[PDB]
Formats: C-alpha cells, sequence, structure tokens
C-alpha cells in the first residue's frame, strides 16, 4: 500500500533523488494534519458500530433489500452486509490515517466490483449506505477532520460505481 | 294516484318495518350494530412482498 510518506518516498525514489525542500514541506503538512487523522480514526473505531447501525437505519432499512427475496433479506446476508459495511469503514479509516487511498484500491476495491456483481449486490444501493456513512462520520468528527473520511468513502464510493 | 296509478303501499309501520328488515336475512350489517372496520395486520402488511 501507501500513504503521504510513502507517496514522497516513492516520488523521489522514482527519479532516484533525495529529498529536497517541496518534499520535506509535504512531510510537514502530514505531520501537521497527523493529530487531526489520529483523533479522527480513534473517534471513528470508538464508534464504528453504532456509524453502520445509523447508517443503515437511514439508508436500507424498511426497503425493498431487506423486504423477503431481497438481498438483505435472509439474516445472514444481513449479518453479510453489517461486516462489509464494517470493512469499508475500517478500511477508509485506514486510508484516512495513512493520508493516501492506495490501501483502498490494492485492498477493499480489488475485485469487490467482480465480486458484488456475481453476487447480485446493489452497487448503488451500497454507495447510498457508504454515503450515510460519510454523513454520521462527518457529524461525529466534525466538519474538517470529517471532510478526509468524506473524501476518502467517495474514493470507495467511486471506485465502486 | 292520478286516473292513470294502481295505488301501491307507500308507507309502513315502524313494527311492520322492524319485521320485514329484521331477520336473520335482510338484515344490514350496519344498523343497529358497531361496524369494526377490518384492516390487514400492520405486521402481514410490513412482512408483505
Ligand atoms: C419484538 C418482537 C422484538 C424486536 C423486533 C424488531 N425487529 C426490528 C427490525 C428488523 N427485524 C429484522 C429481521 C429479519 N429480517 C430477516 O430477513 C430475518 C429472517 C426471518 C429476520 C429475523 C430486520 C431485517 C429488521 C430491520 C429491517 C426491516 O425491518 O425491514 C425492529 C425495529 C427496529 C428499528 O429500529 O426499526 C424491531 C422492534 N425488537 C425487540 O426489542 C423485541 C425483542
Amino acid at each position: 500500500m501507501q500513504d503521504a510518506i510513502t507517496a514522497v518516498i516513492n516520488s523521489a525514489d522514482v527519479q532516484g533523488k533525495y529529498l529536497d525542500g517541496a518534499a520535506m514541506d509535504k512531510l510537514k503538512s502530514y505531520f501537521a494534519s497527523g493529530e487531526l487523522r489520529v483523533r479522527a480514526a480513534s473517534v471513528i473505531s470508538a464508534n464504528a458500530a453504532t456509524i453502520v447501525k445509523e447508517a443503515v437505519a437511514k439508508s436500507l432499512l424498511y426497503s425493498d433489500v431487506t423486504r423477503p427475496g431481497g438481498n438483505m433479506y435472509t439474516t445472514r446476508r444481513y449479518a453479510a452486509c453489517i461486516r462489509d459495511l464494517d470493512y469499508y469503514l475500517r478500511y477508509a479509516t485506514y486510508a484516512m490515517l495513512a493520508g493516501d487511498a492506495s490501501i483502498l484500491d490494492e485492498r477493499v476495491l480489488n475485485g469487490l466490483k467482480e465480486t458484488y456483481n456475481s453476487l447480485g449486490v446493489p452497487i448503488s444501493s451500497t454507495v447510498q449506505a457508504i454515503q450515510a456513512i460519510k454523513e454520521v462520520t462527518a457529524s461525529l468528527v466534525g466538519a474538517d477532520a470529517g471532510k478526509e473520511m468524506g473524501v476518502y468513502l467517495d474514493y470507495i464510493c467511486s471506485g465502486l460505481s | 294516484f292520478g286516473e292513470d296509478t294502481v295505488p301501491y303501499e307507500r308507507y309502513l309501520t315502524p313494527g311492520g318495518l322492524q319485521m320485514r328488515s329484521a331477520r336473520v336475512g335482510s338484515l344490514r350489517e350496519d344498523i343497529g350494530q358497531r361496524v369494526d372496520k377490518e384492516v390487514t395486520p400492520r405486521f402481514v402488511e410490513l412482512g408483505q412482498v
């Protein structure tokens, strides 16, 4: 995977040069954002189950997916949705902490599109659930720190589009 | 009745009307009884697909 620091290091290493002033400035920017990132990550870890709870409540509950014959019917499948949403939240928190959305590509979006297409999982419904997760987490961690979480959840949604 | 109409039963005593329309047949559901509006159960609607 990659983060802000690894991104800067790889950017320097592709041309083989050492770290100049611009790279150190980018690293300083990431270190400055680090406190906010750690705060948001700890809060989201503490309230992970809740966030998916209200996201499901305000995005999917009492709908065709949950009704009998729906893809979210059959309680095993409901637990599968809960686990998948938790996976999305955890890996979005990973991306927020790292500062780079490469872990999502190489650990979440890798084959997820094919998985859902083969499994009949409603992609738009999942996207709406992730958007609800974004709103809940933004309200939970504020507008600024919530901005990064929204960015990475939006990256997940766009990749899943 | 003019000069061209045969007479017909125009009015009834309440007792006679009761005899006509108070038997088990011919008695309307709503005459002297509370008509509870039947409705499908809400849980049945919720679980209905
Ligand atoms: C009272 C009997 C208890 C109780 C029940 C309760 N359930 C919900 C909401 C849901 N229940 C289900 C359950 C299932 N879906 C399935 O596919 C299966 C297989 C048969 C089951 C068992 C689901 C999916 C939901 C939510 C989605 C939907 O309803 O469409 C509620 C409402 C909770 C809420 O916040 O809406 C309640 C009250 N709750 C209790 O406290 C009692 C013990």
